[PDB]
RNA sequence: UCCUUGUUUUGCGCAAGGUGAGAUUUUGGGCAACAGCAGGUCUGUGAUGCUCCUCAAUGUUCUGGGCGACACGCGCACUACAAUGUCAGUGAGAACAAGAAAAACGACUCUUGUCGGACCUACUUGAUCAAAAGAGUGGGAAAACCCCGGAAUCACGUAGACCCACUUGGGACCGAGUAUUGCAAUUAUUGGUCGCGCAACGAGGAAUGUCUCGUAGGCGCAGCUCAUCAAACUGUGCCGAUUACGUCC
RNA sequence: ACUCAACACGGGGAACUUUACCAGAUCCGGACAGGGUGAGGAUUGACAGAUUGAGUGUUCUUUCUCGAUCCCCUGAAUGGUGGUGCAUGGCCGCUUUUGGUCGGUGGAGUGAUUUGUUUGGUUGAUUCCGUCAACGGACGAGAUCCAAGCUGCCCAGUAGGAUUCA
């Protein structure tokens, strides 16, 4: 139908949101939602599992319950999972989290920025960027940027190599922007937008 | 009975462009949408897809 | 407003409660399997007070609420319902 | 938008707030007891109960000059 | 009715795995297949203003979804249908409407 | 690509012709660097710093009544309809378009864990006598129903009316009657027929807007908002040209 | 909101709602109890009459009916389309649809600097070519993407034709 799609859509939104927000500092990145008939299998993909799953499974069962009451599932029609996504550097969202945490704890600007860009480009990233806007020095805002490697910014091929993320840091005397980009060495399967190459 | 029957009534009838309120926030200004029965334009659609929408053209 | 006791019995054997943010009444599990029915505002008040006492852990997303209830929560409850427990998560797994 | 601060036309009798109107020892004013005859105590009532399922327990009616009333189901048997 | 399996999805290269391979079971493998196939793809198109306030030069965006639809036929299998269906359950946001 | 072996320096290319469904960014979009503006938004958000207000509140108020982009000498912006006889105007008959839209809301009857109806539209009746309305039945969850989607522009060897007039060109204002929408239509809400036309206006000064081919212009339909109402906006189709293909004033 | 980047714009065609604004009445959505309340407690709701715009227990009279968190007092919390867009995030518009931007190694100068990125031709294009102390890179341009025209394989019991017979 036209409708079944939109159901799955709005579901996937709300789901995503609630996890992204309330589950912090585990390096949350993605999920996936699928159904096998009469079950629902929702995986969760976050850098650090031991925080997600809880000490003996309290945390994961918690989330399960929450979901069920909202979207009106029965038990045994919903089950959740965790996974480690290792190579933390190659997720926007992961490094956005980490960077946020440091700025909230009264670390500087340039120090924090650099630390990210290190860990990224060691993981094997082609190039990355980081931005911070908002207060710094005092009055009349400011914006600054830190760049390493190289990246594309046009086409639809920067929408299949570069996935970005944006977050806030709430402080006294101002809000403070933050954003992190990160161009991957890989596509979502394979593809290169240009680069003709001769195989002998 | 008395005051309670006279408080919050005329839009638990549900009528007009009142008693809308978006799913994503709760704001009812700037059009809830009736178009394919989605809601997103009150938390703006520029901010959120994850519905499967993209600008291709 | 003595649907209190019912609400607290929905808590224990779940550890979790959820409700919409709305001024018009609706059942706050949408099904409990004990088929309780409560308003919305009444629910909201209960968990609000206990939150300020440190017994609750609150989460909001969209137009809704997700309520988790601490280790601390379990203590308070067991004394109010005059009942021991092995523990809430061990029974569930 | 914009805003200002001032509200007072005022200078009337304003409403008092409703406050409970107390009856003390309410049970003993309803149930009447007697001089003891035959060693058995005879209990009568000046309050008679309403015949509706809701009021079917112990729940009594009322007594005004020109009407009788039930505060439980909000009813009138008129005098 | 007859046995009509429909497959709907939000993208191509999802449908193709289900249909065009893994209904193999009914194909030449054990039994007859009458294969019809695929249907008008619909577009769901939501035009939306681009400015969060009132200023600008009155720009917009157009957003789109695609639906994809498929359809195949079998001439009364008597609960071979159990088998044939159940093997592909695969790919999130593909749904299967059997009649 | 090919050819003119023209032109060009052998170069980068350029012009004409050919080949072809298509001939030069093939055609129309989306995306888009670096450096910035003290542009807009605190009326988008459980996005917010500092302040203001807080039980006779600047909160909540889906409470009753009024006001809102609405109230009326007047200036300005954008839109739509005309001054008619190049379809031109009231009447008749013929042919004829495509993107798109609809489904679930704890009440109901079903058994033991779930059917039907709240949305569209067809046919029939109403109609042994206006419209608008009314009623019964049926289909469709959409490439099945609506739907062979009988659009309007348009066409006529229809012996149709009309005749250059502010006229049968245009209607603005204005009175009476009626039905539907809604909990509530009074400051007429929307349709639908009579009267008002003797109210303007007869191709428009200075000045000024954006356009190069399925384009300009003319014409109609749907989606959007949403009990009700679109001269708006977004999208699709029909009929379909004139001039230039140059320069720096 | 006010030249171009205000003025059928704020999805802003608002009867109520929406709604900020005006006249009037109502409700706590004041969490958290340190400070006060015997079995009645502190407390909730109301028919009738009156007040009132209100067959609105708002409030009073009257009596009945009920959790003791509800209730009383300070502190504090909260909510707000209140203020500040010259505190701030995000997003959008504009500068600017123009072809522009930057570093490495080498060369030249004691160096502020320059060459590369230049006189010429060419292209929508810092697009290429030629000359040449420059060579090789990264962004923008180009390319990758979406729709339209033609066509191959696929396909019909929701697409539509052909022939035969009555």
């Amino acid at each position: 139908k036209k409708r079944m799609i939109i159901r799955d859509g709005v579901f996937y939104a709300e789901l995503f949101e609630f996890l992204k927000r309330e589950l912090a500092d585990d390096g949350f990145a993605g999920v996936e939602h699928r159904v096998t008939s009469t079950r629902t299998e929702i995986v969760i993909r976050a850098t650090k599992t031991r925080e997600v799953l809880g000490e003996k499974g309290r945390r994961i069962r918690e989330l399960t319950a929450c979901l069920q009451q909202r979207f009106h599932y029965k038990e045994g029609k919903l089950q959740l999972f965790a996974e480690r996504v290792e190579v933390r550097g190659l997720s926007a969202m992961a490094q956005a989290e980490s960077l946020r945490f440091k700025l909230l704890s009264n670390l500087q600007v340039r120090r924090a920025a650099m630390g990210i860009i290190r860990h990224v480009m060691e993981s094997g990233a082609k190039g990355c960027e980081v931005t911070v806007g908002g207060k710094i020095k005092g009055q009349r805002a400011k914006s600054m940027t830190f760049r390493d490697g190289y990246m594309i910014k046009s086409g639809t091929a920067h929408k299949n190599f570069v996935d970005v993320a944006t977050r806030h840091c709430h402080l006294r005397a101002g809000t403070l922007g933050v954003k992190v980009k990160i161009m991957l060495p890989k596509s979502m399967q394979n593809e290169e937008e240009i680069l003709p190459d001769v195989i002998t | 009975m008395g005051h309670l029957e006279q408080w919050r009534s005329r839009q638990k009838i549900g009528m007009g462009k009142g008693s809308r309120h978006c799913v994503i926030c709760s704001n009812q200004k700037a059009v809830i949408r009736k178009y394919e029965l989605n809601v997103c334009r009150q938390c703006f659609r520029e901010n959120a897809a994850n519905i499967g929408f993209s600008k291709l053209r | 407003k003595r649907s209190r006791d019912d609400v607290y019995r929905f808590f224990f054997t779940e550890g979790v409660i959820s409700c919409k943010k709305d001024p018009l009444g609706t059942w706050t599990g949408s099904l409990g399997g004990k088929t309780f029915t409560v308003p919305s505002i009444q629910v909201m008040q209960l968990m609000r007070s206990m939150k300020s006492r440190g017994l609750i852990k609150e989460q909001f997303a969209w137009r809704h609420f997700y309520w988790f209830l601490n280790d601390e929560g379990v203590e308070y409850l067991r004394k109010y319902l005059f009942l021991p427990h092995d523990a809430v998560p061990n029974t569930h797994k | 938008k914009g805003k200002k601060k001032k509200k007072k036309v005022f200078t009337k009798p304003k409403k008092p707030i409703h406050r409970h109107k107390l009856e003390k020892m309410r049970a003993l004013k309803y149930f009447k007891v007697t001089e003891n005859d035959d060693g058995s105590f005879k209990v009568e009532r000046t309050r008679d109960e309403c015949p509706n399922p809701v009021c079917g327990a112990g729940v009594f009616m009322a007594q005004h000059k020109d009407r009788k009333y039930c505060g439980k189901c909000h009813l009138t048997y008129a005098a | 009715q007859r046995v009509l399996v429909k497959m709907t999805s939000r993208n191509a290269k999802a449908v193709e795995n289900v249909m065009t391979e893994l209904l193999l079971h009914a194909r030449n493998e054990k039994v007859v297949l009458r294969g019809p196939v695929r249907l008008p793809t619909r577009t769901l198109k939501v035009t939306t203003r681009k400015t969060p306030c009132g200023n600008g030069t009155n720009t917009w965006d157009t957003y789109e979804l695609k639906i994809y639809k498929r359809l195949v036929e079998l001439r009364a299998p008597t609960e071979l249908v159990k088998k044939i269906t159940s093997f592909p359950i695969d790919a999130g946001v593909d749904v299967a409407i059997t009649i």
